RNA sequence: AAACUUUCAACAACGGAUCUCUUGGUUCUCGCAUCGAUGAAGAACGCAGCGAAAUGCGAUACGUAAUGUGAAUUGCAGAAUUCCGUGAAUCAUCGAAUCUUUGAACGCACAUUGCGCCCCUUGGUAUUCCAGGGGGCAUGCCUGUUUGAGCGUCAUU
RNA sequence: CGUGGAGGUCAGUGACGAAGCCUAGACCGUAAGGUCGGGUCGAACGGCCUCUAGUGCAGAUCUUGGUGGUAGUAGCAAGCGAAACCACAGCCAAGGGAACGGGCUUGGCAGA
RNA sequence: AUGGUGAAAACCAUCUAGUAGCUGGUUCCUGCCGAAGUUUCCCUCAGGAUAGCAGAAGCUCGUAUCAGUUUUAUGA
RNA sequence: CACGGACCAAGGAGUCUAACGUCUAUGCGAGUGUUUGGGUGUAAAACCCAUACGCGUAAUGAAAGUGAACGUAGGUUGGGG
RNA sequence: GUUUGACCUCAAAUCAGGUAGGAGUACCCGCUGAACUUAAGCAUAUCAAUAAGCGGAGGAAAAGAAACCAACCGGGAUUGCCUUAGUAACGGCGAGUGAAGCGGCAAAAGCUCAAAUUUGAAAUCUGGUACCUUCGGUGCCCGAGUUGUAAUUUGGAGAGGGCAACUUUGGGGCCGUUCCUUGUCUAUGUUCCUUGGAACAGGACGUCAUAGAGGGUGAGAAUCCCGUGUGGCGAGGAGUGCGGUUCUUUGUAAAGUGCCUUCGAAGAGUCGAGUUGUUUGGGAAUGCAGCUCUAAGUGGGUGGUUCCAUCUAAAGCUAAAUAUUGGCGAGAGACCGAUAGCGAACAAGUACAGUGAUGGAAAGAUGAAAAGAACUUUGAAAAGAGAGUGAAAAAGUACGUGAAAUUGUUGAAAGGGAAGGGCAUUUGAUCAGACAUGGUGUUUUGUGCCCUCUGCUCCUUGUGGGUAGGGGAAUCUCGCAU
């Protein structure tokens, strides 16, 4: 009986607001009299977020990821018979990594036989982009000796900023589990250790959830405890895949979609 | 409809009724014989033909002994009053086979009855007694 | 605008009736034995055909009685007459066949 | 296949008798499965279920974890399961109604009638 | 140039088409005969811890008793139940009950919630009266029954 | 060629998304229409050989429902707020045979 | 017209989806063929009775079957 | 001229039946038609069928009648083959 | 006896026992009865022995055991279906109207009065009352009833007796069957994998089937639940249909049959007759009513060419076959799917409008579960913002999909008193545009279904197929790998 269910809860949602905020009033007026009285309903009324609901070595560093010892050299390819955007992608990291060569794929060498290519001309990563259609959809991060490999999923590209040759400097943001920080650890040993201050840029790596956004900016230091900062460089988000051990023969997490059930975790 | 649009509506509940098997697999009542041959499966003139026994005497209209015997078994397998007897003690005593004196007789023989009528009674009576 | 849908319905309930009526009638044949009968009309005269019910004079040839011919399952009239020779015949040999093959149970 | 006339395969009709069920036959199109445990001692396949025995849920998102029944809910042709219950925003309980088809009986709860309910159906208590 | 008007596109609005569903309808067939002066059909006034219609019911008022089932009801609140038994239940069945004011409506009446009568009567000595409880008092007609009436007819030393 | 349902068939398609709805998307068919991509969706649906019909819309001063211009106008004896009406637009001159010039033809002209 | 309701001449409900010598409207595509605007009396006025033009099929033939034409021949 | 059109969605009009024909298809054929019915049935289906009846099979007339071979059911002429 | 007593009649009562009204109404039975409309105006024909109104019934009603149809080598109550048949017949022969007997079938069932005396016995019934085994029986009393209640008889005859060395014989319980109502029991996966919130889906592996109808369960479930299918165990009722089991059967009782003898009554203000209306298509006023007069008994009614055939009126009862838009209860569909289908899928004959009779809509879908948005914050309220539940709020009690008209915003384009359309093209924006990669001919080798040694097995005609154990490439491209 929709036409009597209509009037009687539209009565009673008037009725709610009304009854809400008349105790809201007497709230504020008890309030203006006793600041303490109010510190006592934010200790008990929590916001309760999904955040704070969550459902809860040194040898390594060197020989899975490469550190501060040599210009790192990323074999920077494409997926085979690739179009404009691939190489318009290319040409967006071709000044984000520190030492890329851009490889044409010409069908053939099936992958290791590449890895024999890269230990003779002596690469440290390959980094392969690849497109379903018109659009760029996965990005691919492999460590040369041993391979540690990293898959990826964007699905945000976006574009003022228009930087200078100053090589930028790092950030990271949430990663408290292990496989975040073993991710982390790609980002921090890829992209260049140099940081050179002045020219003021900053490359960011914020992974609130299980997605990862990376930004560039300019930060603007006023001495009254305040700073600014431009949009700058290529819009993005990643997803991790796969972390398949071997150059490409083991996993340790591929993503399912059995998981996207628990609402929380985050890997 | 109106008065159906309430019984549907109401608590009361509908007199529901399922006679529906019964109104074709009717039982055998009035022969015991048949009441166990009979085969319900089969139809009515089937059943007939079965037994041997005749469905209709008549010719039918469209198109086309173990248990007789039993029937044809069942088939191989009255008194006076006592005033009626104490009466004719009294008439044979008196005149023994007279029946022209015995009906002719007014004391014993009050209701006027023919020489054949007491005769027949008589013989009765000499089957019963002597 | 009458439709005879229940044609087949209705054939359904005259079988059953039949069937109630042997159920119960158990040994007996449905219906009652009638007579043949010589139809009237110059064009229907060379068809014979099943009559009403015999007679007195029929029954009491054939040796019954009419009280007690129905008893046992024979249709009487008393208003058809047996001006025919030839009906007269047929229909006393139908009845002595009849009397030949009934099996009248005992009252006990 | 319907070889009764009594009997209707009407989906209208069934739908209504089902829906408009009083709560005495409620109870018996609320029945649940024995485990197989149960089965092999008495004997019997399935059961109407009741309050004070215990149950283990075999089918939903509530797989595999178990309880004992609070109440009958015949109207919303559900049960109650203490202990499967779903926590509200605002730190209450409330509980899934789940359907008896889908639980699984552990351990029955006798009274006389229901052993004379297990008696009848060929049991051996 | 902006604004403005118009066109297209995107995103919002408005509206409820389309698709899919369906405790509804319509038609066909089968079976059965079941309203009322023991007061019906219908109208009205009410009744649940909390209710609009609907449904149920009549001061025993969404029921009482009986029989079966065997442990709920649940929109919310609140009681319960000895749960190895006379027993939860807005359960099923239904044969015993009550059955307000009316209505063919039936004490007299007109549209008076008035106007009464008789019987039975527990109480306020109740001998006066006063109050309560309960059942009756319509019309026509039949079978009686009864007290009569009738120069209606006859009998009668 | 298409629509609702029926028989048959494709061991047809289908929560790894049926039907529907859009789409500056693509292909086929002269066309009726059919097929496919993309987006939205949430549960059934289609081709083929046949059957059946309450089967195909631009109109009926059509029926129902919804929504405009009129208009923030008339109005209430800053706010509130219609209706009649509505194919579409509304510069002149001259010709356009036919008591027809408002769309055409040739000119004059024309700034939001 | 039937039956009813109201009232200092009416309305409601059925008969009744009443009857039209008419008004407005009539729903997909393609291909192919394709008019008539009228002869004579029923009188016409109304509706038709027929012939003509456009087809459908069967029968003989496929020809010397004809033609909105020219020519010669023979008249007023 | 005039009548219709503010716009949009949905609804919306040669249907069904009886009587009597037309042509085509199918069955059989001097016959033909089961389905008023009865029997049977896995059940309003399907499958069987008695007796009748319908229409046709042989005509010429007005009350009363008669009746089709002179016959390769004809002689000729044509006449698909 | 100027008392008194029989009856008959009229009364009476708040006596005893009853009963009739009203509702429903589809069907049925009666009564009453239009008009629009058809043939040319309308008196018939024609709408129409209709609709409305009135009265009365039932599960059916009505009809019905011949005062019938026939013309035959006769049929044989009534009702219905098929056919007779669109025939006879009628109709300003025109709109057209429209039977019946026969035949085939469905279903079949017959009987009760009044009629002449029980007269050697009113043999009958009501009611009250007392008991009993209570839809009743019995005793007793009372009344009705001779102005006739019982038995015997109804034309098919029948009765009175006589003769058969004639034949037959009631009723009450008990337990079963049967019928109705109701309860209860009866097979087999929740086995793995994938996907999804959820498995009822896909895939793999099995069982049951007289159960793979149907419905439910978080999506298409024979195998999860209820049922379904075949059976079984009951409980409470009905009952004369019969099976058994008995208890009692009586009285010169009750019939039946054939012969012989003696009798032997059957409906009146009715049939019919004239006339005025109604009824029909009714030609031999058919049927009915009103009014006048009104019969007969070797009779009377109806038909057939001078007879013959056929029934017996003026009294009554009766199932089944048949009708059915109502009621009660089912089972269904080549039906409709929310502007459809009933007016009503929902607070529907409700809201509401009318003085009133009456008229009378609109309005279905959140999800799997309310998990219906806690809590912080913007405002007196109205609504928002953070945040969260859920698979999805891109599902919010304005709630599935969410079309078009139309409206706002943003972006692009165009605009000197018209736009939209067609042919063609430029510019601007924009989308398409191979997980296409070989092919051939030689050469290393390495394997196999290749060579070779040994076999095994299904079958049908040589021109078969499947399938093992060893060896071997130094021959072989026969294939595939490098």
């Amino acid at each position: 009986n929709k036409l009597k269910r209509q009037e009687i809860f539209a009565d009673i949602k008037h009725e709610k607001n009304k009854e809400r905020h008349t105790m809201r009033r007497k709230r504020a007026k008890e309030e203006r009299e006793n600041p303490e009285l109010r510190e006592q309903r934010l200790k008990e009324n929590v916001t309760q977020t999904i955040e704070n609901t969550r459902v809860y070595e040194d040898d390594l560093m060197r020989y899975f990821n490469s550190n501060s010892n040599e210009p790192p050299k990323i074999f920077l390819t494409t997926n085979v018979n690739a179009k404009k955007s691939a190489y318009e992608f290319a040409n967006i990291l071709i000044e984000i990594l520190p030492n890329v060569t851009f490889v044409k794929r010409k069908f053939g060498y099936k992958l290791k036989e590449i890895s024999d290519i890269c230990i003779k001309r002596n690469f440290t990563d390959i980094v392969i982009i690849n497109e379903d259609k018109k659009k760029v959809t996965g990005l691919t991060f492999i460590h040369l000796p041993e391979g540690p490999t990293f898959y990826f999923k964007l699905s945000s590209f976006v574009e003022h900023g228009r930087p200078t040759s100053h090589i930028p400097e790092l950030i990271l943001n949430n990663f408290q589990t292990r496989l975040g920080q073993t991710v982390g650890r790609l980002f921090q040993s890829i992209l260049p250790q140099n940081p050179d201050i002045e020219g003021r840029q900053v490359i960011t790596l914020h992974n609130q959830r299980d997605y990862i956004f990376f930004r560039r900016h300019r930060y603007v230091f006023k001495d009254n405890e305040r700073v600014g900062l431009q949009e700058l460089g290529p819009q993005f988000t990643l997803k991790l895949k796969r972390l398949q051990r071997g150059i490409k023969e083991e996993t340790e997490w591929e993503h399912k979609p059995e998981m996207d059930k628990e609402k929380k975790k985050f890997y | 409809s109106v008065r159906k649009r309430k019984m549907n509506r109401s608590s009361v509940g509908k007199a529901t009724r399922r006679n529906k098997d019964k109104q074709r697999k009717i039982n055998i009542q009035s022969n015991p014989i048949i009441a166990a041959n009979w085969d319900y499966s089969l139809t009515m003139a089937q059943n007939y033909k079965k037994l041997g026994l005749r469905a209709k005497l008549q010719t039918p209209a469209g198109g086309k002994e173990t248990e007789v015997v039993k029937k044809l078994e069942e088939l191989a397998s009255r008194s006076q009053s006592e005033r009626e007897e104490e009466w004719l003690e009294k008439l044979y005593k008196k005149h023994g086979d007279d029946y022209k004196k015995m009906f002719f007789d007014k004391k014993l023989n009050i209701y006027q009855q023919s020489e054949g009528d007491l005769k027949r009674r008589l013989l009765r009576w000499k089957k019963r007694n002597g | 605008v009458k439709v005879h849908f229940d044609q087949a319905g209705k054939k359904v309930s005259r079988r059953n009736a039949r069937a109630t009526r042997a159920a119960k009638i158990a040994p007996r044949p449905l219906d009652l034995l009638r007579p043949v009968v010589r139809a009237p009309t110059v064009k229907y005269n060379r068809k014979v055909r099943a009559g009403r019910g015999f007679t007195l004079a029929e029954v009491k040839a054939a040796g019954l009685t009419a009280a007690y011919a129905r008893t046992i399952g024979i249709a009487v009239d008393h208003r058809r007459q047996n001006r025919n020779q030839e009906i007269f015949d047929a229909n006393v040999q139908r009845l002595k066949e009849y009397q030949s093959k009934i099996i009248v149970f005992p009252r006990n | 296949a319907k070889q009764s006339l009594d009997v209707s395969s009407d989906r209208r009709k069934a739908r209504k008798a089902y829906f408009t069920a009083p709560s005495s036959q409620r109870r018996v199109l609320l029945s649940a499965p024995l485990s197989k445990e149960l089965r092999a001692q008495y004997g019997i396949k399935a059961l109407p279920i009741r309050r004070d025995d215990e149950v283990l849920v075999v089918r939903g998102s509530k797989k595999g974890q178990e309880g004992k029944i609070s109440s009958v809910y015949r109207l919303k042709f559900a049960v109650q399961v203490d202990k499967v219950t779903k926590e509200k925003v605002n730190g209450a309980s409330v509980p899934i109604n789940l359907h008896p088809s889908k639980l699984v009986i552990t351990k029955l709860h006798l009274d006389k009638d229901r052993k004379a309910l297990i008696q009848r159906k060929g049991g051996k208590l």
